[PDB]
């Protein structure tokens, strides 16, 4: 009735990109940023996506 | 017999095969390409290579 | 500072020490007894500061360094 | 398809190996009699010829046809070859290595995807012998299976040049070799080469067996050796003429030894580093079936 | 594939193989078609990302050819896939699904 | 830059363990505020001698 087969999974690639994305070492500063705003980007297009 | 070479002998021959390139081969023809720049110019190794 | 004469032990031990303690390569210590520490792309990663593609390589996965067979330490 | 004899395809007329030499068609042997050779200090000892590798490289989907032939012999003799191992159709003899494959191996030298009308071809099984070794010059650029292409020219200068106790002792001096000599005579002796069917050598080199595979092995001993002659003037160091009281005597220094040079010139064809390595993979194979 | 130059440094190319990701859910079968021109971005990305298991994964072998009984047959050799062998008998590794 | 290169070493950041032990990176980064809700913290305020 309610839940998506699809979407819930793309919810979970998501979230193994996300720790992929979380456990990538970066140096510059910039780099760190670009990394959690990754992950918040990603944490949209799941939404998009359902 | 494998036959004589022509350019081995002084007989002029006058008939002769010549190799020519076809229509669809063409050779000196300018060619197209994408070009893609490098993302960072900091993120360009120079060595080691 | 010292042109003409043998320097003194005590600078030369502190600041031997001084510069010891400066020094820290990079490693990800393992419980495997076969592995080794591939000394030389270490330090080497170390002196270019991990500019390198050795020392980015290095710099992100030092466990490359840790090596059983040790050709391999290099084909990684 | 061609019937194979008891002997080699080598028998018959049609395979005739023969260089243009004073006039005539001269038969290997009866050129290589006018060779002779100075020795110098250094000596050749032949290392063992490492087994070729058990890998047939894949013969990648190809609609056409391909002219075989035309491509080994111009890589090996061939007077302007070069980047033999771009194209890397040499894996398509792989083709030919599968039992009841439909592809044939024409006298033609070219490898037809099926048999096709009015063109004579090889019987199946020799080729599929001849294949299953010499597919291997498919990955003669490939970095795992490269030959050496130093070592291997040791044997060159004992099967060439190499008296019959040399031959025995695996060991000769270093040889210097000279003949009396026409105007560009080792560009003309390549192209007489270049249009041998050695295809025809290597089938019977590869499907013949027992005492028929050694009576071979004696009556094409030349053949072998015209080739590996003009391979070692592609890799000599250099190639002199001599002025001999009117006579004009070729020497090329040194047999036996690859100087692995590369830069062209007017004496001899050059080879490029893939037909190096090419050539190289072409004697370890070849060697390999020689001495078994 | 028209292919992308993506040399994966910076975080944010992870995009790069979301943009796979997606296509090979909207369009398996085409995919499928273009998966070994994709598999040749993708290792830019496993080699930068993940240098260690991109060293085993490539030591086994770039492609796979599925034999007689369907034993895969992994090529111990590195080498950019072309579309030349979409015809032939290889597969690209990284879809072979075999741990 | 004596002590510094000493400082540095030890690592710019380091993360309190789950045992409550200080570890410290052994790099030096530039911090970003990304890493403020991190595990790591600055090493200039780890207040270990
Ligand atoms: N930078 C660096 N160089 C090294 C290291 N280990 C060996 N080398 C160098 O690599 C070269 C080759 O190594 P070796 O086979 O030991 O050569 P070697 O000349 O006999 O070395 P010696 O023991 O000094 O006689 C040597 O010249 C060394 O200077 C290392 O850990 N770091």
């Amino acid at each position: 009735t309610v839940t998506n087969e699809f979407a819930s999974r793309f919810r979970t690639i998501v979230a193994t990109l996300a720790n992929v994305v979380n456990e990538r070492a970066v140096q510059d500063d910039m780099q760190k940023a670009t990394r959690s705003c990754t992950k918040q980007w990603l944490r949209h297009l799941e939404t998009q996506f359902d | 017999q494998v036959g004589i070479p022509k350019l081995e002998v002084d007989h002029i021959s006058f008939s002769n095969v010549v190799s020519m390139m076809t229509a669809n081969i063409r050779t000196g023809d300018d060619m197209a390409v994408e070009r893609v720049n490098p993302d960072d110019v900091r993120a360009i190794n120079i060595r080691n290579a | 500072k010292y042109p003409s004469k043998a320097i003194p032990a005590d600078e030369l031990i502190d600041n031997l020490h001084s510069w010891m303690r400066s020094v820290h390569l990079l490693h990800v210590r393992s419980e495997d007894n076969t592995l080794r520490y591939n000394w030389m792309l270490g330090v080497y990663a170390r002196s270019t500061n991990y500019t390198t593609p050795v020392g980015q390589l290095v710099v992100n996965a030092p466990a490359i360094l840790n090596y059983s067979n040790p050709q391999d330490a290099f084909n990684s | 398809m061609l019937q194979q004899p008891t002997g080699g395809y080598t028998t018959l007329e049609q395979f005739a190996f023969t260089i243009r030499n004073d006039g005539t068609n001269a038969t290997p042997t009866q050129f290589l009699q006018l060779l002779s050779y100075e020795a110098t200090e250094n000596e050749l000892v032949k290392k063992t010829i490492p087994t070729p590798e058990t890998h047939l490289p894949s013969a990648r989907n190809v609609p056409g046809n391909v002219y075989i032939e035309d491509a080994i012999t111009q890589a090996l003799f061939g007077i302007s070859a070069q980047n033999v191992n771009a194209h890397g159709y040499f894996s398509r003899l792989s083709a030919l290595a599968l039992p009841n494959t439909s592809a044939r191996l024409g006298l033609d030298g070219v490898i037809y995807n099926s048999e096709t009308i009015n063109i004579p071809f090889y019987d199946p099984a020799a080729v599929a012998n001849f294949a299953a070794t010499y597919a291997k010059l498919g990955n003669a650029s490939t970095p795992r299976y490269r030959a050496d292409m130093i070592d291997i020219y040791a044997h060159v200068g004992l099967e060439l040049a190499g008296t019959d106790a040399e031959r025995a002792a695996g060991v000769m001096p270093v040889k210097r070799a000279k003949f009396d000599s026409w105007e560009g005579s080792l560009i003309s002796l390549s192209r007489d080469v270049v249009n041998w069917k050695i295809l025809a050598f290597l089938i019977d080199l590869c499907s013949l067996e027992g005492e028929a595979l050694r009576a071979f092995k004696t009556r094409n001993r030349d053949v072998f050796r015209m080739m590996l002659f003009i391979m070692s003037t592609a890799v000599a160091a250099n190639v002199v003429n001599r002025k001999v009281t009117k006579r004009v005597d070729r020497v090329l220094e040194y047999i036996g030894v690859n100087s692995m040079r590369t830069a062209g010139r007017t004496a001899t064809i050059t080879y490029d580093l893939s037909r190096h390595e090419f050539a190289a993979k072409f004697l370890q194979l070849t060697f390999t079936r020689w001495n078994a | 594939l028209k292919k992308i130059a993506e040399s994966f440094e910076d975080p944010s190319s992870i995009v790069v193989v979301l943009e796979f990701i997606l296509f090979a859910l909207f369009f398996p079968t085409e995919f499928n078609r273009i998966k070994g021109d994709i598999q040749n971005v993708l290792l830019l990305f496993f080699s930068r990302w993940y240098p260690v298991e991109y060293g085993i994964f490539v030591q086994r072998g770039a492609t796979y050819t599925i034999n007689a009984a369907g034993e895969f047959e992994f090529s111990g050799r590195n080498e950019k896939w072309d579309q030349a062998l979409y015809l032939s008998e290889h597969f690209p590794a990284l879809f072979s699904d075999v741990p």
